[PDB]
């Protein structure tokens, strides 16, 4: 399948390819808002008549998508829940076509026996519901988040990348009665700039701020008290892809000595397939960055990388805009967003 | 007289014990100094090469100049006001940088020689044989048993190697040349630097300067690293009496996640490093330093950019600390290479009373 | 309403998540509150016996006999103040001592019933199906599940069993009382109690008089009765959404135990203690009494005696606090049994939605 039928129809195609090669997108957030406006665009335009076959086409966007650029997930989970939204209303539908019995809300023995309208609105109000999803995880978030921490407690804090773990904090922060001490890791090849950004944050915000050389973070586990990851996304058997480097080793850490390490992302970070490899997933960096010269340094040959997978035993808990979940759970939760055929495109 | 007060930065609220301000730049001092002395502290203060190997024994020829140019004065015997300046001597070092274990041994050494010739002999007779001894201690207990190390270390190896790597351990330095050259093996070698102090850089560049097959990388990279390779390497600077690891900075960590992915580490030692002052944690008494030593932005050494931060007695509630000494987990380096070949560190003070 | 605040205890350095104290003893009562919520208070107040599972059962026939007690009055409607009396009440309790999960299920469920009857029927046969309907909810809800857990116990207990517990759960004493004689075995049950309570000692008391070989255990010692012990079951109070027990006194402790030597430890539960709320430490939300528990001499429970003991503002500071409820663990309480019969705790809230 190529771009022959979509042309003088629908263009930005093209435009999102680019922005996704040369990365002028940036932010999985503005991804997911930029695969929205696609998704929009796609329905306030395409010509249908059937409902199978648009939904094949759908199906056939979304591989080229993924085929364009596999790093983004919002955009694909994005996609994902808008088919699952079609899909239930599908289901609806067919029901009156022909003029049912279940447990529960889904079923396994339903795959095993023989099982025009507006959809158009329905489809439209989806992408509505996503976008307002996206809008706010942390007003959702900071009623089981300022209920973990407490005084005279020390927080460590690797990855001051995610924009949201930064606002969960200082929402802790903003209380006259609670106190707590921030230990804060670099992340050097990849984060540096970042992690400074945040202690100035922290600082401004009038806190007791602790800079750590990304060397220095056994000599003051004694005193640790808990782990917040600052993860990209989230997947099938609990585990999260991670935005950038210094995660890890300290997560590693953190397991050793047995001090607890939490989740804080949401649900269009999370993701409907297995991270069976983190190789076909995280992506490296640029090896000019570590170091200057050139003819010396085809010798040199060095390795670093941007983005960091961890295990799904090392993590426990994943608040969400909905609540407290575990990385035992979270597979039904995106059950319940993106449906069983939608798994493969 | 002397210098004292007006020290730079906030001083945080934890770890504070240690020496960390202060004469970086001179001003008035006290009329019969040798310049030598101040010089070496000048020069440890602001180095980025030295590690626990070679700063001994650049003190232990510092003090044979010394006593090379040692005049005995006309009134008073040989040893008199030499303790004041030796005091002196000390003092000046510790507020410059702090005295390690060797150097208290050596400082130990000095006074035991001092003991040995009581006051009765004239000049040229009696230095002349101090530094002869001395220096042949320095062949001994030193470079020989370097040698030995190395040649251990030379029959540890067996058969393929892939490597990872860390520290100013001139004696590693000194090992993994030696693979490199007169062993002719597959010796493959990755490396890890640290920020505090440039080591894993000068080791990088060693290699180069031999032509190594070269992987280079950091602390927090390594999750990928692993993906065949088996050994890992360290460079400690002291043992106590209790077995733990009390060297460097970035160690640890690196032992950890080596004893996760199965495959274990070593560690070499020497045979005079020991001490009988007992601790068991890094807030104890701990090389602290300046926090200049970040203030760079990423890249080099020398580049100095207007960025985002360049603030820190204005910054209101900001508290930058780092560490460069720390206390290692003691089940988890398996080997270690001192005199005696080959044993485990649960012999903490075995050759302390040996002597 | 009465009496608030102006109390004795400091406010305590270490730990203050909940209010430490409250209405004891009656002076200048509302001329409205049933006499029935007063006598629990009451024994809630200083009780030994009763924990969880009973107390929400107690609660019930209380409600159903304030509801025998009610009838619509001729002003005002069936559903116009009922619900703030019953807020009233509830207000009453938190200011008593702090309540269960299964309680504000309770509460959540007589809210939904009051909702659900129109206020236009008839008033005697509302109330008339009502109370045969909560009746009814307090057979399935309780009873019932009672009699399900029994029988998950009977397939999944071996042929002669020793089971060692911790409290005063009414469940898990029936389940003994039925296979010491309704089924019939060989069972050597050990019972464990700490300082402030004697909860065990009453299970202790109770399992005699059934006529059963029991052992009583204290905290100083547990392991020497272990160093043998088959099938644990613990104190359950209530479960979160994570997968752990928020529970009564150190039974962290043997469930650690048991996890170092051996076997897993086990728990019964009913499906309607289950929570959506969710904690992770034993600082979270702490259950608190007076730290006059603990000033006599121990042996029995009102004493009074004159000796040493009674300093916690006499003397040059003097802190004598404690806990109730703590924090059990996830990966050993492997088992749960309930009114949906079978799973696991890492099957955290796999039901909540069944309901």
């Amino acid at each position: 399948h190529p771009n022959a039928a979509t042309s003088d129809v629908n263009v930005t195609i093209d435009t999102f390819v680019a922005k996704l090669k040369r990365r002028q997108v940036q932010g999985s957030y503005a991804i997911a808002l930029e695969t929205l406006q696609l998704l929009m665009r796609f329905i306030s335009a395409a010509r249908w008549n059937h409902v199978n076959d648009l939904i094949e086409q759908i199906r056939d966007l979304g591989n080229s998508l993924e085929k364009a650029h596999p790093t983004a997930f919002s955009c694909g989970n994005v996609i994902r829940r808008i088919l699952a939204v079609l899909r239930d209303e599908v289901e609806e539908d067919t029901m009156s076509t022909t003029v049912v019995a279940e447990p529960l809300i889904s079923s396994m023995f339903n795959l095993l026996q023989k099982p025009k309208t507006d959809y158009r609105q329905v489809a439209i109000q989806g992408i509505k519901d996503l976008i307002d999803e996206i809008k706010n995880i942390d007003e959702g978030i900071q009623q089981i988040a300022i209920d973990l921490i407490h005084d005279h407690e020390i927080l460590l804090t690797p990855t001051p990348d995610s924009k949201t773990v930064l606002k969960f904090l200082i929402t802790a922060r903003e209380r006259s009665n609670r106190t707590f001490t921030v230990l804060v890791t670099e992340g050097f090849p990849n984060n540096t700039k970042n992690a400074h950004e945040f202690a100035k944050k922290l600082a401004q915000h009038n806190i007791e701020t602790l800079v750590v050389p990304d060397s220095a973070v056994f000599a003051l586990m004694s005193r640790v008290g808990k782990v917040i990851i600052g993860t990209k996304a989230v997947f099938v058997n609990g585990g999260t892809i991670s935005s950038n480097s210094g995660v890890s080793s300290v997560c590693e850490c953190a397991r050793e000595f047995r001090t607890p390490v939490f989740a804080v992302a949401g649900l269009y970070k999370l993701s409907p397939l297995y991270p069976f490899d983190v190789e076909k997933f995280v992506e490296f960096g640029g090896s000019q960055r570590i170091l200057p010269r050139m003819d010396p340094r085809k010798r040199l040959d060095t390795v670093n990388q941007i983005t960091d997978y961890v295990p799904p035993e090392n993590i426990d808990i994943y608040i969400t805009n909905v609540g407290g979940f575990n990385p035992s759970f979270i597979y039904r939760i995106a059950w319940d967003n993106y449906k069983q055929i939608d798994v493969h495109l | 007289p002397g210098i004292s007060s007006v020290i730079p930065t906030v001083l945080e609220q934890s770890f504070d014990n240690s020496s960390l301000i202060s004469v970086k730049e001179l001003l008035l001092n006290k009329d019969l100094i040798h310049p030598s002395i101040l010089l070496l502290t000048s020069h440890l203060a602001h180095y980025k090469i030295v590690g626990s190997i070679p700063r001994c024994i650049a003190m232990l020829e510092v003090f044979q100049i010394v006593i090379k140019d040692y005049q005995t004065p006309k009134g008073t015997t040989l040893s008199r006001n030499l303790t004041s300046y030796l005091s002196h001597q000390i003092d000046l070092l510790k507020k410059a940088r702090p005295l390690s274990v060797t150097m208290g041994n050596a400082i130990r050494w000095l006074k035991q020689e001092i003991s040995l010739i009581d006051p009765s002999t004239p000049d040229k007779a009696a230095k002349k044989d101090l530094c002869e001894k001395i220096g042949q201690f320095a062949k001994e207990k030193i470079e020989l048993a370097d040698q030995l190390i190395i040649d251990n270390a030379s029959t540890q190896i067996e058969e393929s190697t892939t490597i990872v790597t860390y520290g100013s351990s001139k004696v590693l330095t000194e090992l993994l040349l030696h693979n490199a050259i007169s062993l002719k093996k597959n010796i493959k070698v990755i490396v890890v630097d640290s920020r505090p102090l440039f080591e894993g850089r000068k080791m990088a560049e060693t290699l180069r300067n031999a032509g190594v097959n070269v992987m280079y990388a950091l602390i927090t990279s390594l999750d990928t690293i692993f993906n065949d390779v088996d050994y890992v390497f360290l460079g400690a600077h002291s043992i106590l009496s209790n077995g733990f690891l009390y060297s460097r900075a970035g160690t640890a960590m690196l032992a950890m996640s080596a004893k996760r992915r199965n495959i274990p580490v070593l560690v070499c030692c020497e045979s005079l490093k020991f001490s009988q002052r007992v601790q068991l944690d890094s807030v104890t008494f701990n090389e602290l330093a300046d926090p200049n030593d970040l203030v760079n932005i990423d890249y080099e050494n020398p580049v100095e950019r207007r960025g985002n931060k360049g603030a820190l007695l204005n910054q209101f509630i900001k508290e930058r600390k780092f560490e460069k000494k720390k206390l290692a987990m003691e089940n988890k380096p398996k080997g270690n290479k001192i005199g005696g070949k080959k044993g485990s560190e649960g012999e903490s003070k075995d050759a302390s009373n040996e002597e």
